[PDB]
């Protein structure tokens, strides 16, 4: 159960991430 | 080539070779802090 879950940056920033994977990509290139 | 009469030899140890060394350093300093900026932002997760 302690990695359950974290509750504040998965919820909403992922899409955020998702926009920094393809900032990511950026990167690669 | 008309005035082979006389010559002024070269003279250029003025102050713009050293200030276009200084530019050049400048623009070696830059670009390259450029290219790091972008190669910090890819190496260390903490881009901070």
């Amino acid at each position: 159960s302690p990695n359950l879950c974290k509750s504040g940056p998965e919820i909403k920033q992922t899409e955020d991430k998702k926009a920094m994977e393809e900032f990511k990509n950026v990167k690669i290139e | 080539k008309g005035k082979t009469f006389d010559f002024s030899d070269a003279q250029i140890f003025g102050k713009f070779d050293t200030f276009v060394r200084r530019l050049q350093k400048l623009i070696e300093i830059f670009s390259n802090i450029q290219q790091f900026n972008a190669l910090a932002k890819h190496n260390l997760e903490g881009m901070d």
